[PDB]
């Protein structure tokens, strides 16, 4: 899809996910865009 | 990480690790400004 999906500043339209709680179950879709806390400290901010 | 005089640029010291257990939770705890951006591999596993 070079010739439809090309842009000289990259296009930002196409994102992907790396990190979530679990793996998926087959034929599952995720949207939820919450944060992910990882560490020991309850986050809840925006950044960090 | 708590060494007294680091190197110049052109002259920077490396250290090679091995024959141990690494603890990465013991490098997230110091006053701010502590810029972790890295690449090629998940935060979170760099444990496993």
């Amino acid at each position: 899809s070079n010739k439809l999906d090309s842009k000289v500043s990259g296009n930002y339209n196409y994102l992907y996910r790396l990190f979530r709680k679990s793996n998926l179950k087959p034929f599952e879709r995720d949207i939820s865009t919450e944060i992910y806390q990882a560490g020991n400290k309850p986050c809840n901010g925006v950044a960090g | 990480f708590n060494a007294t005089r680091f190197a110049s640029v052109y002259a920077w010291n490396r250290k090679r690790i091995s024959n141990c257990v690494a603890d990465y939770s013991v490098l997230y705890n110091l006053a701010p400004f502590f810029t972790f951006k890295c690449y090629g591999v998940s935060p979170t596993k760099l444990n496993d």
